[PDB]
RNA sequence: GAGACCGAUAGCGCACAAGUAGAGUGAUCGAAAGAUGAAAAGCACUUUGAAAAGAGGGUUAAAUAGCACGUGAAAUUGUUGAAAGGGAAGCGCUUGUGACCAGACUUGCGCCCGGCGGAUCAUCCGGUGUUCUCACCGGUGCACUCCGCCGGGCUCAGGCCAGCAUCGGUUCUGGCGGGGGGAUAAAGGCCCAGGGAAUGUGGCUCCUCCGGGAGUGUUAUAGCCCUGGGUGUAAUACCCUCGCCGGGACCGAGGACCGCGCUCUGCAAGGAUGCUGGCGUAAUGGUCACCAGCGACCCGUCUUGAAACACGGACCAAGGAGUCAAGGUUUUGCGCGAGUGUUUGGGUGUAAAACCCGCACGCGUAAUGAAAGUGAACGUAGGUGAGAGCUUCGGCGCAUCAUCGAC
RNA sequence: GACUAAUCGAACCAUCUAGUAGCUGGUUACCGCCGAAGUUUCCCUCAGGAUAGCAGUGUCGACCUUCAGUUUUAUGAGGUAAAGCGAAUGAACUUUAAAUAUGUAAGAAGCCCUUGUUACUUAACUGAACGUGGGCAUUCGAAUGUAUCGACACUAGUGGGCCAUUUUUGGUAAGCAGAACUGGCGAUGCGGGAUGAACCGAA
RNA sequence: CCCACCCAUACCCCGCCCUCAGGGUAGAAACGAUGCCCUGAGGAGUAGGCGGCCGUGGAGGUCAGUGACGAAGCCUAGGGC
């Protein structure tokens, strides 16, 4: 009788997805990049951006 | 604003008879409450014939029914829903079980006189309800003076 | 003698001293016009006026029926009351003011006590009726049982307008915590190592108006630029993204339960409840008149493609224009059906009705040809391909269509 | 062409007679559901006709088969741009190949094979046509969309109108005049162009 | 070139009306079944076509209809649908 928006309402969302208390309880929307440190950018990288 | 390039079609058959007989309108009561409770099609298209028009219910001759009544056909029980007549040309009226929407009062005196068994539709729904070893008729359509001039 | 006719602008031109009055030399043309009241009881008498009449006062059921006469509409007019008006009014949406109004409400139902007034309380017995197990009537109640009434108390539900809290739906807007990307931002700060220059810092030299200029040269008593490295996976901008917390607006369709669910004693989960206040009446609401803001050409009609032109319209009442018959045609309803149609006529009648009867006849049941004339089965009334429905699941196959055959 | 009772290029009166008009004017309650159109093709034209197309009501048939103002693929037209000529040769050169829109075709209702006949055709049983039988359901042989079906019956208006973008054919001193498609208007309100048949947005 | 803002009968959400379409509803505790319940979409309109309703004079049947304790008619800044 009444369309009910599931990202207003978290009853209707979680009637949709179960998986919605499990994604916001571990925070999957706030996943941290893998560890490591980044090699820099090659030289001729550069060289070719700033090429007049 | 909607761009419809294409129209809804309103229905262009026969809902209800227009007619007003009191007896078909209890029969077509009777054929709706079969047609909707059961999976048969003979109990639908025995109520959309019983919706027609007189031109769309050309009587049937005794003739025509002993012609469908060959080949393994003779112990199944005849449907018209228009008026079965007499055919003065055939002289031996083969045994029939005949349900119809009416009779002539030749015909009927053949049939029982025969030795078959006349019906109305309603007795046809109290036996057959299912339309279980029918065998359906319809009279010629086109066999008329206006058919012909068309 | 009658009518599914007309009802005084209708129906004959004429419901009336109507073929009259009137018109035309004449032949001829030709209206308008009905209604007091049951009964004239059609106003005695007084008074003012020359009179017509007026005012009192009777008559009447009524003079709001006075021989202008049943009722007495509109156009149009007078008076009274209200209002508006700086070169049109009228109209639409929405307030406001004034005037005038319709509702709604006044309490209901149910429990617990107390006081009355009565036994058509339950059970059983007999009779009767029924839906054949349910009821009605007579006896039994002997008052902790039924039924009314009156006093209290309590719960719930009750009219109008509002405020707050907790929600749902839609939406606008503000702030906050995270994640990801790019040159793993580019910069930048602070260090490290090189290179360099001027809009050349300090120093030095030369002129001055003693204020400052000019030259030289690379950090000195300022600094800058270029390259590489470290801090560093730095920060921040931009883009993308996961959430959290506020502020506001509009709305509340449905009406036992059922379902999907969840954070599961219950819930924000298939649509609003809870608490509180004022008022209970013109307060809300409505109608009319007017002011105000915004909006708004005079209607048919004709023309062409359209406008414009043109034509009709001073106003009101009453008439005022796709009808009837015959014969076709298609479709709908109905009766009977290889037939169908009683009604020219006859019989009969409670008399233009209804009821009944039958010979002929019409149309249909056979066509083709100018005509003489001839005149529709090789076949389960054929074969093939589709085809609703039925089927014993092999098929049988309606209507209808296409094609090949037969008469 | 004067006058013949205000009447004269044929008086007045009544009737036939409610004479005819293709021309003018007018043609009477409400709401709801649909809903249009201007050389398509033929006829001697104007003082012309039919007719296609577009519409509405009924029905019926298995409302069954699918179809489509679209793209893609294959192949035409437009080879026209372009690249190269250290490929040949020289828009007319080509290995390759433009943009806009555009024709044809894209399945079981189809494709192929085989057998005969031919009154077609071929030198010819050779092609083709007509029949015959067989094989191919192992996927039914692009995308996207699909309340869009078909056949009758009866009824009605309009069927050589106006404006505009594009394409094309001619022209003028300058204006402009024919066609083709498409869109709009006549039939249509709303927001904006102060204003308004042709403008913009939006029905 | 950039930021914000204003408003159409256009678009989104919600209510209500109508039309169309698709479903449900009998060993009837059962219905103006010509009814009721559920779901979705849609809404301009001349010529033209169709459906449903309103009103007037008269006729048959019916309402044991209204009416001199006032029918019909007429007036009405009075109301209801």
């Amino acid at each position: 009788v009444q369309k009910k928006n599931p990202l207003r309402n978290k009853q209707i969302m979680l009637r949709l997805n179960p998986y919605a208390s499990t994604f916001a309880k571990e925070k999957l929307g706030e996943v941290k990049a893998e560890e490591g440190k980044p090699p820099k950018v090659p030289a001729s990288f550069k060289e070719l951006l700033h090429e007049a | 604003g909607i761009d419809l390039r294409w129209k809804h079609v309103r229905s262009s058959h026969r809902k209800a008879p227009k007619s007003d007989n009191v007896y078909l309108k209890l029969l077509v009561k009777l054929y709706r409450f079969l047609a909707r409770r059961t999976e048969a099609p003979f109990n639908k298209v025995v109520l959309r014939r019983l919706f027609m028009s007189r031109i769309n219910r050309p009587p049937v001759s005794l003739s025509r029914i002993a012609r469908n009544l060959k080949n393994g056909n003779e112990k199944k029980t005849v449907v018209v829903v228009a008026t079965v007549t007499d055919d003065n040309r055939l002289l031996q009226v083969p045994k029939m079980e005949v349900a119809a929407l009416r009779f002539t009062a030749k015909a009927r005196a053949r049939i029982e006189a025969a030795g078959g068994r006349t019906l109305t539709l309603d007795q046809l729904a109290l036996e057959k309800p299912t339309g279980a070893n029918t065998l359906l008729l319809r009279g010629p359509k086109n066999a008329r003076e206006a058919v012909k001039h068309f």
